[PDB]
């Protein structure tokens, strides 16, 4: 960061980094989630696997 | 134009050329609930609606 900046942002235009206010360092924000998963069956009337 | 007169070639040429055409485009996948609440826990029970 330039030393008179606290936030960062991003394309969307949200938050993404900051500024410890005790330390003077920065820091990244990351979401913690992972929802998308896929799952591959050869349909439960042949087998649970 | 007249009405007893005809034009017949005499000699030829050979000529490529080209054509161009789309097939496919590129494929997409979303996920609401981190578009629309992102991480919060609190938007989750109310866009269950
Ligand atoms: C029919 O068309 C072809 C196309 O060019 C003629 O071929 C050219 O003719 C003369 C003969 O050597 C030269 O000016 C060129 O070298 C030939 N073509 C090439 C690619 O070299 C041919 O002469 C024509 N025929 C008549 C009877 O006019
Ligand atoms: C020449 C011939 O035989 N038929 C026709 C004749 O009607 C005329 O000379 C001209 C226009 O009409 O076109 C040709």
């Amino acid at each position: 960061f330039l030393p008179f900046q606290q936030f960062g942002r991003d394309i969307a235009d949200t938050t993404d980094a900051v500024r410890d206010p005790q330390t003077l360092e920065i820091l990244d924000i990351t979401p913690c989630s992972f929802g998308g998963v896929s799952v591959i069956t050869p349909g439960t009337n042949t087998s649970n696997q | 134009y007249s009405n007893n007169s005809i034009a017949i070639p005499t000699n030829f040429t050979i000529s490529v050329t080209t054509e161009i055409l789309p097939v496919s485009m590129t494929k997409t996948s979303v996920d609401c609930t981190m578009y629309i609440c992102g991480d919060s826990t609190e938007c989750s029970n109310l866009l269950l609606q």
